[PDB]
């Protein structure tokens, strides 16, 4: 039953008269004039009429002589572990000129709540191979840990180098990356595309590629795919997935076309009320589950616009996800390779992958004591900068030091350079070596002296 | 028979159904061919406007609607305690059990308790006796710590004629009334609705403390035991962390935890720990006491608020038995912003920022019904509600609806800051702007229960670092080296308080909670080296020389956090250390 | 007069449409007769043709349209007023609950009331010490006045306010006040703090108390100032009293005006707020004062907090323009320990210069109270630029000023909640504080004064 019925057209909406048997979230096919097919979703359902999005927009439609079909049943992803090595677009699209994947079975994208009783607390290293990350802000399996960045820097890099090095020490051959691009460059697509096929990291990822050139709707829909295969994988097939999305301000830039053509009252700073929501359908699909092994662990990314932190995106991202991980442009123009400010950065699961068994016994103690002497020097170097280096203290000095040795050698690791945690943790043993045993303090004694030469 | 309504429009949460000519306003319907729950909000002639507590997906125009002429309401007997509801009150490890799933489906109806489980009922009230709503006919020993007494239910009058002590389950009848309108039968559970709080005889004020365990709440920013007391401030600054502890150690009966909005690990971490924190005085753990309201960011938008109505009522039921109750309501603004989605949702014309305009009356009714009160039934007990309530306001900034209108209506503050959360500062409390209107009552409370001046050294402390905000603008001005050195001293006493007394890791063993006693002691230790530093410098000492003879003592007051329970008198002789050390440096 | 009809066409929040009606009248009295048994009390904002827009006290939950009936009962919503009243708690709708006997009304009062003639006022003018300085010398509170109270959450607003009843006396004049309490939206710890004081103090036994509190229904909150209002003007104009009125909180009675504009769908002023917001106040505000040839009188002290403690607010600047003056509480004050915490540079009283100087108060009067002010600006100024800058870049006259600003607050607005200052001390103090500043600084107070009260 075709339907050539639609009655106007909105930007990506459509309205489509003398329906019957119509479904709220129905998928619908719209067949156009020239012959190609648009599939789209019904937002809104009354009496004879239905609201529906189009993925790929509305340009070149003639409503007149292009038809409707609904098809009975929400958009779904056809899932098989044959995705793995695949690369599609942000429909789900192959796009490396690839067979059609057919498909285990079909799973409506939108997936389902994790019922609170059945969740398995987050537990067990991931290691990045980031120093920065690993030591002081821990990745551990199912937590949501983002990236806030800034237009011009490098998340782009640690993006790639995370999916590159990223690895679980307690299992082999269960990890596998789903990365979703959202938004992006041209450039940036190439780049992504070229590092996983020339490093093999495309042999255990699924990626679905969303680009600035192409329509913008297809976002919505994109991180939603992504998720759903990442669900499939890791609860169905067991896996431990590893799940990064680059730009979620992309994303909300979608959200807030779809909010101005449904000439929805715009929220705080023209984003949509529900923003906070729509995003929490997307994170909170992290976690384990009771009785399964596998894992959804995911690393949102976004850049703040205009490095503020109190933006809506980077805001309300902070109050769903556990922890985040800051880039700054002062780390930056010093040369700093990740650009990760500690200080702001924080992850809340840490201690639930640390410790003797997980990582090692000294993991713990180390993090806080450099945190504490970073702190230190950092405000060291603030004075003597600002006020001369004769006003600070002989002791004052050391954690300038420091801090600097810190920043240029312990953060500043290289995008391409991958740090097991043993490799992390002697080089954080190395620099507590230049402070004086008696400020030591937050480190046990006899742990002081094992691992200190 | 009953009228079948028919859905004609479906957007989001919002379903409107016609032919409902029959039903009224917050009528409880099952919407679809799936019946999923929903809620009738208004009426324009025979079409209905409900929102829905589930999913809609799936779901379109044509099907029926179906109401159950009755207001969302909840379950209150035996079986309630140790549980973990949704929003609806449907039990989410029955719902995992039945549906045979990991994920939360719809359309499945559940009971909220256990209605096949016996349950002993023990019966106190004798035959021929006049009753009224309250009064207690009988018991059960839900734990071994809580009883559970099974009160007259609200409307019901008349004469006992039948009452029998045994074995029965939530739904047998365990007692039989003589009424004008005829013979009722009593079961061990009675429904209520959740929009209607439960009636009393009168609130009291609430003027005893609550014991958090929490230094800088039951020092500086008290709350007591039928008071409400707000926890504004930005994303990762503790406020979930707050309310996990005073729902661990409170000394109230029973708490109520909403988590409303948020994250759903956080719910899993408390049905995980709460059974392993076991009191040791009387051997049962912290799930014996605790009953988890559970809605998600994630999951029906619409079943926010009812989490928040949900949990009070159960609160308010546990008070009508006589007990004190804390409610830990995580995150308020989340049930506001549900509001304002839903108001978007029916075209009504906003009030600030998007709210609707009735979104402060709506917070100041939640909070009303919290209190301490007289109870219902002749023998007039006396039971409290304490409320709890994160507010989550965008970039921190606490000058948005939600913090407003609930400053207007309660009387603690506790302000999070994002420096002190930065620089690790926790619990992030800002001493500065917090406040407790409660403080001048419970420090005359405590200086009476512990035969002690320490409405005194409360009031010292805060001077000391209100000072330290003068003294930080004048370092500010001229820098430290021109300030006195009693200024110099007291931005050391001030540190010290700050970092060995408000400074309080939730996730130490012995840190994590302080006893009233030991909170006195630590604070008598800390105050009393500032009165003996200043008293060696107006005899001539010198502060940089008693600085350098104390490093020991001053290291002991440091740790005096860690100091177990049992042992108490390692930081009371602190204090004559304090005095020898500095009476010996004065004479060198 | 009484219809009934079983017409309801529409039920929406607070609102209710009812069709095929006759003879219904603007603003008049409705009963909802629900299917359930229950009543609810109603008004008619708006008729036309065979239609009337309601509005129910109560809320519209558990109604059934169809099978519920709305009876209009041929009159507005009326007082049942009687000397009878004094001693007994109502509810926000003139309703006791007290659990005493209820009313025998002498006669029954249109809520609205009626606007006094201006020719028919006496002006306001006697003197009411409130012994509180900051108040009876820089903000004089007049019998007849309307003078409300501007505060903001976790201040105490009701601290100043039992104050002020307590010890209000006017010094020609025996007679104590009888107090109307309008309790308007607040919560219980509020209204028990007043329950308690009046209990204390025996003014319960002459009082007449209006409750809506923050468990009652929002919209009722419209109705009790106008209840107390009424009660106030039948006990001063037709039995004599002087009346002192007391109503908190007007930024609740501002929420219910606005949930009701909304529901609606009115053009939304200022902050969503209706535009006929400064209006409708002025219909309560303005039932104040004395009447040429009748003995008694109306004083109003309303009580607000301001949203954010800002004073732009359309609730505070539309009552501002409305009022007699305001007094303002300030958190800064607060929190260094003035209580009550006054700032008296935005306060004000427009009625002060009539009611004071030589034969009410003192012939220094208001020579020193313009010149405590403009002393005290200037010495707040220099504080305030002692703490951006220094004290040493503070000049040696602006080191006077901020020392006298530091004692002014300490020691002349800092009293405390249970002093009782006569005019008298407050002048004879605002001298000892004057004499700091060199007599030559002293530009607004003439020599004869100078040189007969100064030290
Ligand atoms: N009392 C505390 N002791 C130690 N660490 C704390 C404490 N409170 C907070 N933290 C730290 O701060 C992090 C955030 O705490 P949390 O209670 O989750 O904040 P929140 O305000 O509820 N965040 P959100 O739900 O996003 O608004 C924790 O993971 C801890 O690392
Ligand atoms: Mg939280």
């Amino acid at each position: 039953k075709e339907y050539r019925t639609i009655k106007e057209v909105v930007g990506p909406l459509m309205a489509v008269e003398k329906v019957s048997g119509v479904k709220y979230e129905e998928l619908i096919e719209v067949r156009m004039q020239n012959g190609e097919i648009r599939r789209g979703q019904v937002l809104e359902v009354q009496e004879d009429k239905a609201m529906v999005q189009i993925f790929e927009g509305t340009s070149g439609i003639n409503y007149k002589n292009s038809s409707v079909r609904f098809l009975g049943h929400p958009l779904q992803l056809g899932v098989s572990e044959d995705m793995i090595g695949r690369v599609f677009d942000g429909l789900g699209r192959p796009k490396d000129n690839g067979p059609e994947i057919l498909p285990e079975k079909y799973l409506d994208i939108n997936g389902e709540v994790i019922n609170p009783i059945a969740r398995d607390y987050p537990d067990e290293f991931i290691q990045t191979g980031i120093s920065a990350i690993d030591h002081l802000n821990t990745l551990v399996r199912g937590q949501k840990l983002p990236v806030f960045s800034g237009s011009g820097l490098p998340h782009k890099e640690l993006a790639a180098q995370i999916a590159r090095q990223a690895t679980v020490l307690d299992s082999s051959d269960d990890f596998a990356v789903v990365f979703a691009a959202i938004g992006i460059t041209f450039e940036e697509a190439e780049f992504f595309m070229e590092d996983f096929r020339q490093t093999g990291a495309i042999d255990r990822s699924v990626m679905f590629m969303n680009l600035a050139n192409d329509p913008a709707i297809e976002r919505i829909a994109t991180p939603r795919m992504a998720l759903t295969a990442a669900e499939y994988l890791a609860y169905e097939k067991g896996m431990h997935v590893l799940v990064i999305m680059t730009d979620m301000t992309n994303y909300a830039e979608a959200l807030r076309e779809i909010s101005a053509a449904r000439r929805e009252v715009p929220g705080r700073r023209g984003y949509p009320g529900y923003l906070y929501t729509n995003l929490a359908t997307l994170f909170e699909r992290a976690g384990r589950i009771r009785g399964l092994k596998g894992s959804v662990t995911q690393i949102p990314i976004l850049t703040m616009p205009e490095d503020d932190k109190t933006h809506p995106i980077p805001d309300l991202t902070g109050y769903i996800t556990e922890g985040q991980i800051i880039l700054t442009r002062e780390l930056y123009k010093s040369g700093i390779q990740p650009p990760i400010d500690v200080l702001p950065s924080l992850s809340r699961l840490k201690d639930k992958g640390t410790g003797a068994g997980k990582t090692r016994e000294d993991h713990a103690a180390t993090m806080n004591q450099l945190f504490a002497a970073y702190a230190q020097g950092k405000q060291a170097k603030e004075l003597a900068v600002v006020l001369g280096e004769s006003a600070l203290s002989d002791i004052d000095k050391i954690y300038a030091k420091f801090a600097e040795r810190f920043e240029n050698e312990y953060v500043n690791q290289g995008f391409y350079t991958n740090r097991t945690i043993t490799e992390t943790l002697d080089l954080g043993w190395e620099l507590l070596a230049m402070l004086p045993r008696t400020e030591l303090k937050r480190i046990k004694d006899d742990l002081l002296d094992k691992y200190l030469p | 028979g009953m009228q079948i309504g028919k859905i004609i429009k479906v957007s989001g949460p919002l379903v409107m159904a016609e032919n409902m000519s029959e039903a009224s306003i917050q009528d409880m319907c099952l919407v679809g061919d799936l019946g999923v729950i929903g809620e009738i909000i208004e009426m324009r002639q025979d079409v209905a406007s409900i929102q829905v507590y589930e999913e809609t997906s799936g779901i379109g125009p044509g099907e029926p609607v179906r109401s159950t002429g009755e207001a969302l309401s909840v379950e209150l007997g035996p079986g309630i305690i140790s549980q973990m509801f949704d929003g609806i009150q449907r039990p989410l490890d029955t719902f995992m059990e039945v549906t045979q799933s990991n994920f939360l489906g719809r359309g499945v109806q559940l009971p909220a308790l256990d209605h096949e489980k016996q349950w002993w009922f023990e019966a106190t009230i004798e035959e021929g006796t006049e009753v009224s709503a309250g009064d207690i006919i009988g018991y059960v020993d839900e734990t071994k710590i809580i009883q559970h007494k099974i009160m007259v239910p609200n409307g019901i009058k008349g004469t006992v004629q039948k009452i029998e002590s045994g074995s029965f389950t939530i739904d047998d009848p365990i007692c039989v009334i003589e009424t004008e309108q005829g013979l009722k039968e009593l079961t061990m559970m009675q429904k209520w609705p959740v929009r209607r709080g439960r009636p009393i005889k009168q609130k009291l004020n609430p003027d005893v403390p609550m014991i958090t365990g929490q230094r800088v709440i039951d020092t500086f920013f008290p709350v007591t035991k039928g008071g409400a007391a707000a926890v504004p401030g930005p994303f990762g600054a503790g406020k979930t962390v707050v309310q996990h502890q005073i729902a661990k150690w409170s000394d109230v009966d029973l708490v109520v935890y909403v988590g409303c909005g948020e994250r759903g690990n956080e719910m899993t971490d408390v049905v995980n720990e709460f059974p392993e924190l076991i009191d040791p005085n009387t051997g049962e753990s912290l799930m014996e006491r605790t009953v988890l309201i559970a809605n998600t960011s994630n999951m029906p938008v619409a079943a926010r608020e009812a989490s928040i109505y949900t949990g009070i009522t159960i609160a308010e039921y546990f008070r009508d038995m006589g007990y004190d109750v804390a409610i830990m309501a995580d995150s308020t603004s989340r049930w506001a912003e549900a509001l304002r989605e839903m108001s978007g949702r029916l075209e009504e014309m906003p009030g600030d920022e998007g709210y609707p305009a009735y979104l402060g009356s709506r917070l100041a009714e939640y909070y009303e019904r919290s209190g301490r009160v007289i109870a219902l039934g002749s023998d007039q007990r006396e039971g409290s509600i304490t409320a709890i309530s994160a507010v989550s306001p965008s970039g921190g900034d606490i000058s948005e609806p939600v913090t407003q209108n609930t400053l207007r209506v309660v009387k603690v503050f506790w302000g999070l800051d994002s420096s002190l959360a930065q620089k690790r500062h926790f619990p992030s409390i800002n001493w500065i702007q917090s406040y407790s209107l409660y403080s001048t009552e419970v420090g005359r409370y405590m200086d009476q229960i512990l035969q002690q001046d320490w409405s005194d050294m409360v009031t010292e402390g805060m001077r000391i670092l209100q000072e330290e905000e003068q003294l930080n603008e004048i370092v500010r001005l001229v820098g430290i080296d021109s300030l006195s050195d009693n200024d110099r001293l007291t931005l050391e006493v001030a540190k010290s308080i700050r970092e060995d007394y408000l400074q309080q890791n939730a996730f130490d063993d012995v840190d994590t909670f302080t006893s009233r006693e030991k909170q006195f002691n630590m604070l008598k230790v800390i105050l009393t080296f500032g009165k003996e530093a200043r008293k060696a410098l107006s005899l001539g000492a010198y502060f940089n020389e008693i600085m350098e003879g104390t490093v020991a003592v001053r290291e002991r007051i440091s740790r005096s956090k860690y100091i177990p329970e049992e042992e108490l008198a390692k930081i009371s002789s602190i204090n004559e250390e304090i005095k020898e050390t500095i009476q010996l440096i004065v004479s060198e």
